[PDB]
């Protein structure tokens, strides 16, 4: 109050324009929506990244749609445990998983028993039934499509999984990665995933993006007027 | 007979079959009523300490509801006598203006309550879903100040007015007069059903033509919405209706005549009564229902 | 580097209005606040006006309180002082000094070189006893301030400024609160007191720093400089 | 593959000894010779100060040696000096990258680091002839994210990532001048002993190592954690540091006798600690904790004598000014707390 | 053969650590009892200091 001398007002006043100034910083950043992007090395995570967007550490990717912002972080070159830096991310508003679907054959270079596809479906276990993402939307990108068709004509699906009984359709063997994938979720009842084949798709990857991030925005939205 | 005096013809009436039936009904009111808001006010002001927007405007409607039942009891002594204000002066208008400005607010509330949910649903990316408690609460006080503006008219009222050796407070009665106040009550209700349809309708289309409904938790919230637009229309519309149908006899008839007037006289005086459901009901329909 | 430069100046009758401008380049200008200090012709430093970061408060001294005022153009790196209906007494050189307030800060530590105006034809009171003190270089001097009111506060500051204006040259800060000494200052100048009584003392006085010495206060607006002590050849 | 095996064996042989030297030098323990001292009473001290503006998760906080200002990093992309005094604040620098985990004052308080997920450690003058705080060296070494950082002076810092490994720097040529690669795990934590010629870092792979900062070699290695060390701090006879781990323990041990004293648990406890500190006078033991409170021990008997609880969200960090006259407590729902 | 360079390495190193002289348990518990004691004045967060002494009042 006037038992404050003239260098501590001017101090006060100071720190007033402090405040009003990272409030406006807040108010900026709350806009903007940030996703987490995922997935292994040959998943196809440059074509995504790059068909959206037109030396270690996170790296950051801002790209624009329908006047409303966009985010995405690629933790890639982060060879650290997951688990000490992964709560990093909590309160993203979706995470970007990416898988290739002509690697039901290939096998990684560090193990030769280890499938490849197989990791990528433990990946998806570790990432999905995590406690720091219970609420929180994927979607689920299936990269390397007209691979796929091109390879299950001399390459049966029972390399990968012994117990495909279906036939060398695309449709129905996409069907069956798909139903494989979304099964490993165990929430089932607050969160949900959003599959998609983009081979060489141009502007539908953006718009299934919007698509799934207004739903999880309208979810969000009713979170905060009790009608959820 | 069964004629009286105001500023101009006024046919006021009495009768025993509201005492008969009025008191009981708004005993069981005011006993379940004031338990539910006081509950919500308890739980609002110091069980949860994380307040929003829309919180805010919830805790004003659960005030406003609050404020309309706190005056049920001078009711119910007005009402086991059959027409005698036994009270004094000053508590007759401060009643008044009470139970209008409360309705009136109460109105409100819902009302912007519906819209908020409307700019949620349909238009998600949009600044109004992202405001501070500060401006939230700067619409409230407003909107507050406009209900008491409209209603401080019923403070300036000469006095308890007096029909033979009886005593009422009744502002409610067939008065050969043109008042604004048969105006406003009609409009506040036409105006926001209006408004709370619109939302509810178009809240639905888009909640169902985004294949989102197939979720197993936003049935509950359509269920909810559907409940809301069905308890203001069954809480509000008898009200209306006899009143236009006392209008309909007014222009046609005149009050030479008063016996009609007397059965729509009682009609009114007991649907009435229905409008203290809403304050009742929607702590129940509103701040209970919600998951957290 | 940092530089301050004023424009205006020049002839004025009486009566008449002129505006000073003063330009700022290689520091962030908005987290300044900024003064206005006149020196008459052969007279003391004189406090005029202050404007804060973010032009949220404004003081002016009460000999020119309702004639002139201040304002700043952040966008452009400039502060203005429109003056009106000057008299006799305003002419004076006129500085434009900058000062940051937060915990720790130095304020006054910049000093603009001042411009020349010229007109054609209760407050703590700052005193210095001597005016004038014959030194040879070597040798150690002691300056004294004493002021009416006491300077100390109920945090533990003490509120007094030491300033040196060599021969034509802007003033520049030695001492802020009685006691640290300012950043390029050499470790030859220290400072001492008690509650109402000042002293500065130089060890190994050399050629360069001969010149006038002003004690300031900074408790309460207005600030009110003392009359300076000049050391001599 | 013989040889190999050799070493192996030659290690576990050398360990066994290791082991058996221990114990040759355990005769008594901590809790048998201060059986006989009596107790601290009832340790109550109140929320002072609350300091309010950051709007994310707080990761780090760290005095200055004058015991009232002090510094702060949050996710929101912010790192903001404080006067604890009054609750003004002081400064405000925004950072290049958001994904900030470690915050340092230099003891002289003319700089300021912060690093995070970016893998670099980044300082910060904050006394310029210009009135803003501007960047003044970026280093860019490290492999995997900073955990820690600790200036020695100004022109000296220490850093440990999750690369498995520790480095330190020159700031003004801005070169790695030293490497300390013993740990098998990412490096969480450090702490720097008060004349500043040692360290211990605590490692993900359950032990800590006490390194020399001239030569560059582990002198010791620590072990009887079962599971990831969080946090790492010195006692202030310089002689002994606590170790606080995810199995909800916290565990000293000293130098001199190169093992384990005594240990710091509660049934009711399940939580991981994820910061740990010392009293001016060693006697009490402050620790943070997941279940969203903050707990003081007597370091002398491992007996409970306070609790801490204003928090609303994870007690991230926490520290103890140098003239032992409050501590300050930081949390995941973005206030920090100065209590006395 | 990459790692019989880094198995050397910690073969001399725990030779390296086995090398240091030991003390015995007790004497170092009595280090910390007497530095507990000798500073127990210094220490405003164990005693509480008066309000007039606080700066945080
Ligand atoms: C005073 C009041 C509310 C009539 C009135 N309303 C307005 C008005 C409203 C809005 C607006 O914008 C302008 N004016 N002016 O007067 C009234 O009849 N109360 C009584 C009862 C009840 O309300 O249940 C029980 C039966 C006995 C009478």
């Amino acid at each position: 109050g006037c038992t404050l001398s003239a260098e501590d007002k001017a101090a006060v006043e100071r720190s007033k324009m402090i405040d009003r100034n990272l409030r406006e910083d807040g108010e900026k950043a709350a806009r903007e929506v940030k996703l987490l992007l995922l997935g292994a090395g040959e998943s196809g995570k440059n074509t995504i990244v790059k068909q959206m967007k037109i030396t270690t550490g996170i790296v950051e990717t801002h790209f624009t749609f329908k006047d409303l912002h966009f985010k995405m972080f690629d933790v890639g070159a982060q060879r650290s445990e997951r688990k000490k830096w992964i709560h990093c991310f909590e309160g993203v508003t979706a995470i970007i998983f990416c898988v290739a679907l002509s690697d039901y054959d290939l096998v990684l270079a560090e193990d030769e028993e280890m499938n490849r596809m197989h990791a990528s479906m433990k990946l998806f276990d570790s990432i999905c039934n995590n406690k720091w993402f219970t609420d929180t939307s994927i979607i689920l990108f299936l990269n390397k499509k007209d691979l796929f068709e091109e390879k299950i004509k001399k390459s049966p699906l029972t390399i990968c999984y012994p117990e495909y009984a279906g036939s060398n359709t695309y449709e129905e063997a996409a069907a069956y990665i798909q139903c494989q994938f979304e099964d490993l979720n165990k929430r089932k009842d607050t969160k949900e995933i959003y599959t998609h084949f983009t081979c060489s798709t141009d502007t539908k990857n953006v718009q299934f993006v919007f698509d799934a991030v207004t739903d999880v925005i309208i979810k969000n939205n009713l979170k905060d007027c009790g009608l959820f | 007979h069964f004629l009286e005096i105001d500023k101009k013809n006024c046919c006021v009436f009495r009768d025993d079959f509201i005492v008969k039936v009025l008191p009981p009904v708004l005993g069981l009111e005011f006993i379940f009523g004031l338990l539910g808001n006081g509950l919500a006010l308890w739980i609002f002001c110091f069980h949860l300490k994380s307040w929003k927007s829309s919180r805010i405007f919830l805790f004003n409607l659960a005030v406003a509801d609050f404020l309309l039942i706190i005056c049920l009891p001078f009711l119910m002594d007005n009402y086991v006598r059959r027409w005698d204000w036994k009270f004094g002066d000053i508590p007759c208008r401060l009643m008044l203006f009470m139970l209008a400005m409360n309705r009136q607010g109460s109105i409100i509330f819902l009302t912007v309550v519906a819209v908020d949910r409307y700019f949620r649903v349909v238009h998600p990316h949009h600044a109004l879903n992202k405001i501070s408690n500060r401006t939230a609460a700067i619409i409230s006080c407003l909107l507050w100040g406009i209900t008491i503006g409209l209603t401080v008219h019923l403070l300036k009222k000469k006095m308890p007015i007096q029909n033979g050796g009886a005593n009422l407070c009744s502002s409610f009665s067939i008065c050969h007069t043109f008042q604004w106040h048969e105006a406003m009550f009609l409009l506040e209700f036409f105006l926001p059903l209006g408004i709370i349809l619109f939302c509810s309708a178009r809240i639905i289309w888009s909640l169902r033509q985004r294949q989102m409904d197939r979720h197993a938790k936003i049935k509950r919230a359509i269920t909810f919405i559907m409940v809301v637009a069905i308890v203001f229309v069954i809480c509000f519309l008898p009200s209306v209706v006899v009143r236009i149908r006392i209008f309909w006899l007014l222009h046609t008839s005149g009050t030479q005549n008063c016996e009609v007037y007397r059965s729509v006289d009682l009609a009114f005086f007991i649907t009435l009564s229905f409008t203290y459901m809403n304050s009742m009901l929607d702590p129940v329909v509103y701040y209970f229902s919600s998951p957290s | 580097m940092v530089q301050l430069v004023e424009s205006g100046g020049g002839l004025v009758q009486p009566g008449g209005s002129r505006k000073l401008s003063c330009s700022a380049s290689g520091f962030a200008f908005s987290s300044f606040g900024m003064h206005w200090v006149r020196q008459a012709p052969e007279k003391g430093l004189e406090w005029v006006a202050y404007i804060s970061s973010g032009s949220g408060t404004i003081y002016y001294a009460d000999t020119v309180k309702g004639r002139f005022t201040i304002s700043r153009d952040d966008p452009k790196n400039t502060l203005f002082l429109q003056m009106t209906s000057l008299r006799s007494e305003d002419t004076a050189m006129y500085y434009c000094v900058r000062s940051i307030y937060y915990y720790g800060s130095s304020p006054f530590d910049f000093w603009g070189q001042g411009t020349t105006l010229t007109v054609s034809s209760s407050d703590i009171v700052m005193t210095q006893a001597t005016s004038s003190v014959p030194v040879t270089p070597g040798e150690s001097v002691s300056i004294s301030c004493r002021s009416s009111k006491s300077l100390l506060h109920s945090n533990g500051n003490t509120y007094l400024y030491w300033f040196l204006q060599r021969p034509g040259q802007s003033p520049q800060l030695l001492i802020y609160r009685m006691s640290n000494l300012a950043s390029g200052v050499p470790d030859r100048f220290s400072g001492s007191g008690s509650g109402t009584a000042f002293t500065l003392t130089i060890s190994r006085l050399e050629a360069e720093d001969v010149g006038v010495y002003y004690c300031m206060q900074h408790l309460e607006y207005p600030l009110t400089f003392g009359a300076g002590t000049k050391l001599e050849l | 593959q013989s040889e190999l095996d050799q070493l192996r064996q030659e290690a576990e042989q050398l360990k066994n000894q290791i082991r058996d030297a221990r114990k040759a030098c355990a005769d008594a323990t901590l809790s048998q010779i201060t059986n006989n001292i009596d107790p601290v009473g009832r340790i109550q001290m109140r929320t002072r100060r609350t300091l309010r503006g950051h709007l994310a998760k707080i990761y780090a906080m760290h005095w200055g040696t004058d015991s009232r200002l002090l510094v702060s990093a949050s996710q929101d992309g912010k790192l903001i000096i404080w006067d604890s005094y009054t609750t003004n604040k002081v400064h405000a620098i925004p950072l290049r990258s958001s994904w900030v985990m470690t915050c340092a004052y230099a003891p002289s308080g003319n700089y300021v680091a912060c690093g995070g997920l970016d893998n670099i450690c980044s300082i910060y003058n904050l006394k310029t002839r210009e009135g803003n705080v501007r960047v003044s060296r970026e280093l860019a070494g490290h492999t995997g994210y900073l955990s820690c950082c600790r200036f020695l002076d100004d022109n000296q810092i220490v850093t440990s990532s999750g690369d498995t490994t520790c480095a330190l720097w020159d700031i003004e040529t801005g070169q790695q001048t030293t490497t300390f690669t013993g740990h098998t795990g990412d490096v969480m934590s450090l702490s720097l002993a008060p004349d500043t010629r040692l360290f211990v870092s605590g490692a993900c792979d359950a032990s800590a190592k006490l390194w020399d900062v001239r030569e560059g070699m582990c002198r010791q290695t620590f072990t009887g954690h079962e599971s990831d060390i969080n946090a790492i701090c010195f006692f202030p006879n310089g002689n002994a540091f606590a170790t606080g781990s995810d199995d909800a323990t916290c565990r000293l041990f000293d130098l001199r006798a190169d093992q384990e004293l005594m240990t710091y648990s509660h049934d009711n406890i399940i939580c991981g600690i994820t910061s740990v500190s010392f009293s001016k006078s060693g006697r009490l033991l402050l620790a943070g904790y997941d279940d969203f409170n903050c707990n003081v021990w007597d370091a002398l008997k491992a007996d409970r004598a306070g609790v801490l609880a204003g928090h609303d969200n994870r007690v991230s960090c926490l520290g103890v000014t140098d003239d032992g006259m409050a501590v300050a407590t930081g949390s995941w729902d973005s206030f920090l707390k100065i209590w006395n | 053969t990459a790692s019989i360079a880094q198995a050397r390495k910690l073969v001399e190193q725990l030779k390296m650590e086995a090398n240091i002289d030991r003390i015995k348990v007790s004497k170092a518990a009595a280090d910390l009892m007497a530095y507990c004691e000798a500073h127990a004045k210094e220490d405003p967060l164990l005693t509480p200091v008066p309000a007039s002494e606080n700066p945080f009042r």
